């Protein structure tokens, strides 16, 4: 048989879990405030109605009706498996990067437990010669962030990614214990993982309460907020305001990434999907625009006390959360129950992310081969143990040369084309009207108009326009002032495309492999596996042109 | 924006 949800609020804290990240932290409140301030929510807000939510739910009642994951849930339209295998290998990639910035928040975790913090000063022994007492942003000769390239990174004995040494061991201790966690929490099911998100979904929402009642007390933080939520309604007759919204929809909310779809297949036949699809959306949406309250009242406090503008302090990922935030956190009453609390509700916002992501994997493949399903312990070893081994080429001294080229290649180009080709198959080629017959099957209503018009019409047409201006919008590879070697390019170029050439690969195998006439072997390939015996009777839905032209 | 490139969880200056 197979395993459902204990209870029906573990279901929802674990779609939550996933969506909610450091992304809408460290970038959604700097996009805002750069692009329109209050006129920005305009473009978001739009994307998310007609794109954001109709794939959130085509992709929950996707694994609801058919119990099956990313990879073999394409029994409907068998010529798509190699798009179940292309966002396979996706999340693979992801994890050998991604639990490495979980363990810089474990770094800072642990050295928060004293009562002299060590990015206040400048006379440790990872300080140059010319660090001085505190565009303040680019200022790289602070006691914070000297503690972060020197201290934790050790970027200043690498000299590019053709010479990056050996692993850290102070890093690879702290990326031991992430993994350890991530295994003792997954090696049962969902019957243990979903007891792990009652704590890890919650706890970040906890701390920010408390960090934004004491953050509008501090001098100078309404200067921060009144410039966050400015309005500036001559900024949207630029073209890469509506381009800036379009992406942030998309990979903010991870729908089609094989997580979502692996979730919902322990449902209940039954329970109802569309509810949820809107709930959940808009907790992820709702939790971006209330965390730059917070976040700007300490940038303008940081702004006040050094006597500049507030636009010579906002700052981005990486730059804000570990050179900035420690830097302000020094000089608040205590100081050390603010850097223990902070750095607890980074590793919240991380940790679910990542186990969502891992369960796109194995959930996938052991859905495929069925001695994997016999052996669970045995293998989520197996993938944890390759993230592990995997992971160690970004805790090198040259470390952060090899995670740039992997962010910029594993996702982007490749994810939006594998996406794009799984709508087309569900909408066009399986058909619409036969996906709203199986959400009436479920629940006893039919979607309606316009939910059916976004499905076929709009969301392909909106993943189209982010695909092909990604493309056009490249640039050569770069980190601050390095400028990557050209062959690093035709590297990360193979990487994007190794996702990609698997869709046109297994239409090649899925032809060459069965038998019949050449007008026979189209037609088993694109007939779903359970309506097999009405091939050769000689009467296909999708060779008649009523099929194409439903709305 | 323009002068800044991001990708999924990094932004870098291109
Ligand atoms: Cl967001
Ligand atoms: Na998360
Ligand atoms: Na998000």
């Amino acid at each position: 048989p197979r395993e459902t949800w204990g209870k029906k609020i573990d279901f929802l804290l674990s779609v939550v879990g996933f969506a909610v990240d450091l992304a809408n932290v460290w970038r959604f409140p700097y996009l805002c405030y750069k692009n329109g301030g209050g006129a920005f929510l305009i473009p978001y807000t739009l994307f998310l109605i007609i794109a954001g939510m109709p794939l959130f739910y085509m992709e929950l009642a996707l694994g609801q009706y058919n119990r099956e994951g990313a990879a073999t849930v394409w029994k409907i339209c068998p010529f798509f498996k190699g798009v179940g295998y292309a966002v396979i290998l996706i999340a693979l990639y992801v994890g050998f990067y991604y639990n490495v910035i979980i363990a810089w928040s474990l770094y800072y975790l642990f050295s928060s437990f004293t009562l002299n913090l060590p990015w206040t000063d400048c006379g440790h022994t990872w300080n140059s010669p010319n660090c001085t007492d505190p565009k303040y942003s680019k200022y790289k000769f602070t006691p914070a962030a000297e503690f972060y390239e020197r201290g934790v990174l050790h970027l200043h004995e690498s000299s590019g990614i053709h010479d990056i040494g050996l692993p850290q061991w102070q890093l690879l201790l702290c990326l031991m214990v992430v993994v350890i966690v991530l295994y003792f929490s997954l090696w049962k099911g969902v019957k243990t993982s979903g007891k792990v998100v009652w704590i890890t979904a919650t706890l970040p929402y906890f701390v920010l309460f408390v960090l934004l009642v004491h953050g509008v007390t501090l001098p100078g933080a309404s200067n921060g907020i009144n410039a966050y939520l400015h309005i500036d309604f001559y900024r949207l007759k630029e073209a890469t305001v509506w381009i800036d919204a379009a992406t942030q929809i998309f990979f903010s909310l991870g729908a089609g990434f094989g997580v979502l779809i692996a979730f919902a297949s322990y449902n209940k036949f039954d329970n109802n999907c569309y509810r949820d699809a809107l709930l959940t959306s808009s907790i992820n949406c709702i939790t971006s625009f209330v965390s730059g309250f917070a976040i700007f009242s300490i940038l303008g406090y940081m702004a006040h006390e050094h006597k500049v503008n507030i636009e010579d302090v906002a700052t981005e990922g990486a730059g804000l959360v570990f050179i900035l935030y420690p830097e302000a956190i020094s000089t608040l009453s205590g100081s050390t129950f603010w850097a223990v609390v902070f750095f607890v509700m980074l590793l919240a916002l991380g940790l679910d992310s990542s186990m969502g992501g891992m369960e796109a994997v194995i959930t996938g493949l052991a859905d495929d081969f069925q001695v994997l399903k016999r052996h669970r312990k045995l293998f989520t070893f197996g993938v944890t143990f390759s993230t592990f081994l995997l992971a160690l080429f970004c805790i090198t001294k040259g470390g952060i040369y090899v995670l740039t080229l992997l962010d910029t290649f594993a996702a982007g180009t490749s994810i939006l084309f594998a996406v794009l080709m799984e709508a087309i198959g569900v909408s066009w080629f399986y058909g619409v009207d036969r996906f709203s017959n199986d959400i009436q099957q479920m629940m006893g209503f039919r979607p309606g108009l316009y939910w059916r018009l976004c499905w076929k019409f709009v969301s392909p047409a909106f993943l189209l326009f982010v695909v092909v201006v990604s493309i056009i919008n490249f640039k050569p590879l770069t980190y601050d002032d390095y400028i990557f070697p050209p062959w690093a390019n035709w590297v990360g170029w193979g990487i994007a495309l190794s996702s990609m050439v698997l869709v046109p690969i297994y239409v090649i195998y899925k032809f060459l492999s069965t038998q019949g006439s050449l007008w026979e072997r189209l037609a088993y390939g694109i007939t779903p596996e359970n309506e097999h015996h009405l091939v050769a009777q000689r009467d296909i839905r999708q060779f008649q042109l009523q099929h194409w032209l439903a709305i | 924006y323009r002068g800044l490139c991001c990708g999924y969880k990094l932004c870098r200056p291109c």
